[PDB]
């Protein structure tokens, strides 16, 4: 290449992670899993603003532990509804051919049914005759092998894609496919669907994150008729929050955004975090203990500010104690599998034999276990009341033990570890006490305390 | 607790870089390459006639910088030869840069203070030369992670 | 680092041993290339520094997930 | 980087040629020979009241040379003599040059300054002779690729 | 055969782990995967980032190190 | 297990061939023949109160290596010649060179340091000349092998 200035000065004004994976429905690739890196690329790819993917990246990216990579999922649309129930300028931001923005607009009895119709009247030839739009509060619309995307852009109104493929078939084809993402998540907002996504991140060992707008979260204690009942009684374990806005800007991103960055080894809790994008909740006192008995978090504002509270999961399980398990698994497995390969690619490949099987010891406290002890994850030392201590313990089978049939099939197995978690701090109490004549007195018996009672019979 | 590794890599003394007007200064010797010293504390206290307790910012930041050398190296010549020009013709300021190895480092403008003392002997000496900087506040810099430490500390 | 290899007396072929010849012998050495052009990227701030996030954990250079 | 030899031909100390008057001086003692020192620095600092430092040169270039001689000498007479005729008559200035091998050198006038103190003991006892000089700018003279050097510095 | 022909058998290293330098991972789900294994079907599979040959397995159901 | 023999080649200590100037020297004492040290450790430790520890990269290889030569050979008078030299003349560094038959090298720039002392007596004596090197490290160069990026699980 040729290089006019030997020195180029050009000047600019005003200027790994667990990536998540969003499953939306849509149709702007044929491929089923897309990474992008800012929401800059996705309107490139004809995704319309305000759209329930474009509103995931925003606020994914928004947080303080963003992951800057995100995943997309595709399933496919059949016909998209604007629901304008609700008292309410109404512009709607739409995209079709991936190559025009037709932000239609309109302005208002003030009834949605008036509204309802109007919107589906501008539609039509607002260029627009390569899609249809059919009134009935809600108005549905529909492509034609056209790029079709319709997004929010004021008023009360939601949007509510549709499409006839069942999501509990969909999720094994993008599995199969490129699988290196940890979040799960989904717009598909059915009871069902939420159901059965969570079945399925509980057996391939991701995370399963949801919103909800059911009034019945925080309904009175003995009444079970929510999606948080059901996954309680299953004993699943999902991060399932509460919140209003859920339905409008699917606000999981905002969740994502503040553990994406995290990373497990400190047994840092997810309580007390910002969420920057939800809005605190506004039920009463009494709701708010409906809620976490029903093991439904709640994003609440005291003191100005706003913070997550308790992190609790479906089964009751705190949820950074999951995530632990979850990082010792992926990364103890990953570090023994990278110390065999070195030796195979030398040739001299491990073999079973007491020479050197005691070799693990050494590659597993290196990778995973100091690693999770300098930065306090591991509790270690000695215990007075159990009277045991909390160091680490690794045991390995020698020759002699490991059956005829193992040898065989070349299989090493009932190596065992022992592990500690260190537990954060959520609720403090205080006494306080005012005096107001003068400071209590105390005996003058400068004795030592004795510690015990000379009658023991 | 248990013990624990302060850094990952070990500090190399030949990694200790030192620019002066713009060139690398080798001949080093013994076993002190550079002293970095202030000459006044930055806050100085007075006592009240009832208890109260004022401080008072100090607006002086000079420093002194001593540099040992080996009387066989050529940057003897070098200084003494910027000594001899500057006092002929009165520029004496040059630019100072120092870039530590898991450490502070400096960056900021110095002179030549006072010349050392040649001694011959039986074996082989030790010049060291005096060298004085405007600015003496030491930089983080290479070090990571600081910007949020900083917001992390309470005061009132 | 420069390396050097020299053929011993049981590697030399008896014709070269009449004619007096030593070959083989070899050396391996790296050149230090100097510097030509430089890109500069100045960026001009106008209403404050950009911020930075409060995560004060250490960067983790790798992912857990790699299956 | 590696290790590296500074020079090439080994510092010796019998290649150091000291003249007073015009006569190579002999006789030296214990492990150094001549040790060549300023009296003040060459440039005071003065701090200001925001923030600005004002730098003054040195107008003063005198100095001291400690000469070390055994008391078995003929060069200690030699001196006893001149400071006596000096004394009487009121000529005290003769030149003094030093030849430096691998080092700095030296070439101006000087004068005695304080006579040393005898002391006869069991072994050989040492003189040490205080000579001032005039100008003490040590010049790297022998040295080679200076000038080049000295252009090379940058500086604003 | 660029990873076998200077592997001397004498070692008893086999070729599981090694890496093909030019092949691509196999990408047919996981259940495909079991179908091929029992097949005798060896693949080449990438994990954390590298590719890794899985099993040596011959047609017969010996592995190749032995044969 | 069965015991394994390390080398196929035996160690001849003729096969350790010390080159100073570009001359082969010949005229070895007994017992041993090639003595060489360091002067420094490699790593120093800070060890702090808490528990902290830090080290540091030496960065001086000055090391002295010893030379152990009969009262009858020819060598003694050379190197005698060579210190007479380099005293009138100046120059005092010379290449010094060390091949082992089945261990490391030494290949650096060397120096006469100390004279050794010379003694007369009913049997035929030894005189140790010490000489001084400019680096001390010694290098594995005869044996084949690449296994240091193999090893490290650092």
């Amino acid at each position: 290449e040729y290089q006019d200035k030997v020195v180029d000065v050009e000047v600019s004004l005003g200027t790994g992670f667990e990536t998540p994976m969003f499953l939306a429905m849509h149709g702007n690739f044929p491929e089923r899993i897309r990474f992008y890196v800012s929401t800059a690329g996705m309107v490139a790819d004809g995704f319309a603003v305000g759209s329930p993917a474009y509103q995931f990246a925003t606020n994914a990216f928004a947080g303080n532990f963003a992951p800057q990579r995100v995943a997309i999922g595709r399933m496919s649309i059949d016909s998209s509804k604007v629901d304008f129930t609700g008292t309410t300028e109404q512009v709607v931001v739409n995209i079709t051919l991936n190559k025009v923005v037709k932000a239609v607009k309109i302005n208002v009895g003030n009834t949605p049914a008036q509204i309802a119709t109007a919107l589906a009247d501008a539609v039509t030839a607002d260029l627009t005759g390569k899609a249809t739009a059919v009134a009935t509060t809600y108005v549905t619309v529909t492509a034609s092998p056209n790029v079709v995307s319709v997004g929010k852009g004021a008023g009360v109104y939601k949007i509510v894609n549709e499409s006839s493929e069942t999501v509990a078939t969909v999720l094994p084809s993008v599995i199969a496919e490129n699988h290196n993402w940890y979040f799960l998540a989904t717009e598909a907002r059915s009871d069902a669907d939420i159901v059965a996504a969570a079945e399925f991140a509980k057996a391939n060992y991701k995370l399963h994150i949801y919103n909800s707008t059911d009034v019945d979260a925080y309904a009175p204690e003995n009444s079970a008729a929510s999606v948080f009942d059901t996954l309680k009684s299953l004993s699943y374990d999902s991060l399932g929050t509460s919140d209003a806005g859920a339905d409008v800007d699917f606000t999981e991103g905002s969740v994502i955004g503040a553990m994406a960055a995290n990373d497990p080894s400190y047994g840092d809790s997810l309580h007390l975090k910002t969420m920057p994008g939800m809005v605190p909740f506004a039920g009463s006192d009494t709701q708010r203990s409906n809620a976490w008995s029903r093991n439904a978090n709640i994003y609440r504002g005291l003191y100005g500010g706003g913070s997550y509270i308790e992190g609790k999961t479906s089964s009751g399980q705190y949820v950074d104690v999951i995530r632990f398990s979850h990082w010792v698994k992926f990364r103890m497995e990953e570090s023994v599998f990278a110390y065999m390969k070195r030796r195979s690619d030398m040739g001299l490949s491990m073999k079973m034999s007491d020479e050197d099987l005691p070799v693990l010891k050494s590659v597993l406290m290196n990778n995973p276990i100091n690693i999770g002890i300098r930065n306090g994850g591991i509790l270690t030392g000695y215990d007075t009341e159990n009277k045991v201590s909390y160091d680490p313990t690794i045991i390995i089978p020698k020759r002699a033990n490991i059956p005829t049939n193992d040898l065989a099939a070349r299989i090493l197995r009932d190596v065992k570890v022992e592990l500690v978690y260190n537990n954060s701090l959520h609720y403090v109490k205080i006494r306080a006490s005012v005096v107001l004549d003068r400071p209590a007195g105390q005996s003058t018996n400068a004795q030592t305390p004795m510690s015990s009672s000379a009658v023991g019979v | 607790n248990q013990s624990k590794i302060l850094t990952l890599q070990a500090y190399d003394p030949a990694k200790v870089l030192v620019f002066i007007g713009g060139q690398r200064v080798s001949g080093f010797a013994a076993d002190t390459k550079i002293v970095i010293t202030r000459n006044n504390d930055n806050i100085s206290v007075h006592a009240g006639v009832d208890g109260e307790i004022s401080n008072a910012l100090s607006r002086d930041n000079t420093g002194v910088m001593t540099l040992s050398l080996q009387n066989t190296a050529k940057w003897n010549g070098y200084l003494a030869q910027w000594q001899r020009q500057a006092n002929v013709t009165g520029l004496i300021y040059l630019p100072v840069q120092v870039e530590g190895s898991q450490g502070l480092s400096l960056n900021t403008i110095g002179w030549i203070q006072k010349q050392p003392d040649l001694s011959y002997g039986t074996e082989v000496g030790q010049m060291d030369w005096e060298i004085g900087v405007l600015d003496a506040w030491l930089s983080p810099d290479q070090i990571q992670g600081i910007a949020a430490g900083i917001t992390g500390l309470l005061g009132l």
